[PDB]
């Protein structure tokens, strides 16, 4: 966790956190899903989100339980690091197959399966290995942009 | 001779980035005109093989032979006439004032007789040429004489 | 030491001192790491931090410890005086080879080894020599930010 990361999630509490006290209570999740459209957000989905912690949501109940989904979680920069790597003449998205050898036969991680859900949401040009950076985008912000 | 100038010596540890008090062999041509000698690289060469010195295999100095080899370069500090630097580039150009067109003494420094890389030309001539494309090396000559 | 650097050391001493009688005791230590999050801060991390010190953590004898450990400290302005000196005309972050030569190549504390320690941790483009800045905030501020 770099410390912009960590202030950005500092930012998303505190718009989440609606009565300001530093915590996060069932209130402030309907309050905040309501105030970006949700009108009929159910109160189970409020109460599943609070079945994930043990105690209360402050700010460091909710840092260890975003840490301890996102532990392989990686910043848009280290991510076109290493896709500057495996595209070392710069500008080029990198093929299909070449992707798909590569995270192969290097590593367990890499396994064909996972390489089809690869290429399910991250589309084509993401999935085959061509474009590149639309899926350093939505590796740290998901959705389609 | 002390005039005993211990700030050689002092230098000597300045130029010295392991601190053992040595100065390998290829450093000593930049020393000695860092402590106020200009031997042309090529004497400073001779000189090393003269004395069956080889500046290809690893070096290392000592004190006592880096002396001696800057007081046999300090008499020759008699060749250093401006009367002949300024002489030299007033013949380098036409007409009655003294400006070489930029790129003939960049080209010049760079290629002939010992090879200044053209880093170094183009830090040598930094501020002194403006963008008419004209060195003044009566100016030129002036500032390169006051370091 | 600049004097708003030392009205920053005052301010700091001021919230680690919550008896506000101008020592910090152990119990300022421990209670200022509970009011930042540390409900396990041990007792000998306390001694450690007292064990640095002749005598009582008054405002000079605080300023003489930071003093003498931070004797190559520099401010995030005349850092970035260098490294505008370092690219004279402007903008641009400095290559990575041309501050490993002139590291080593003026000085013994830019030797090798200890430039491999400074792309460590002080990433890629900072450890190379490119990006800038982002070094001078860390010297000054340590963590990632």
């Amino acid at each position: 966790f770099d410390e912009t990361e960590i202030e950005d999630f500092k930012e998303a509490f505190t718009v989440i956190d609606q009565n300001a006290d530093g915590i996060i209570d069932k209130d402030d999740l309907r309050e905040t899903f309501a105030a970006m459209g949700r009108l009929n957000v159910k109160n189970e989905e409020l109460d599943a989100m609070i079945k994930e912690a043990s105690g209360p949501i402050n700010f460091t109940v909710f840092l260890t339980m975003f840490g301890e989904k996102l532990k392989g979680a990686d910043p848009e920069d280290v991510i076109m690091g290493a896709f500057k790597v495996l595209d070392p003449d710069g500008k080029g998205s990198i093929k299909k197959s070449f992707l798909e050898e590569l995270l192969t036969t290097g590593g367990g991680r890499f396994t064909p399966e996972e390489i089809k859900n690869m290429w399910a949401a991250f589309p084509p040009d993401v999935a085959g290995n061509v474009d590149y950076k639309n899926i350093c985008y939505v590796i740290t912000h998901g959705e389609d942009a | 001779s002390k005039a005993a100038a211990d700030d050689f010596k002092e230098a000597f540890l300045l130029f010295d980035r392991t601190g053992d008090a040595k100065i390998t062999a290829s450093q000593v041509g930049d020393i000695a005109r860092a402590l106020g000698q200009n031997p042309t690289n090529a004497e400073i060469n001779k000189i090393l093989g003269n004395p069956s010195k080889e500046e290809m295999n690893a070096a290392a100095i000592t004190f006592e032979e880096f002396l001696p080899m800057l007081q046999a370069a300090a008499n020759n500090k008699d060749q250093g006439t401006f009367e002949d630097f300024v002489e030299g580039l007033r013949v380098f150009d036409k007409e009655g004032n003294g400006t070489v067109m930029g790129a003939e003494l960049r080209h010049v420094l760079a290629t002939l007789g010992e090879k200044m890389t053209e880093e170094e030309v183009e830090e040598l001539m930094k501020g002194q040429e403006d963008s008419n494309g004209c060195i003044n090396y009566e100016a030129f000559v002036k500032h390169i004489m006051s370091v």
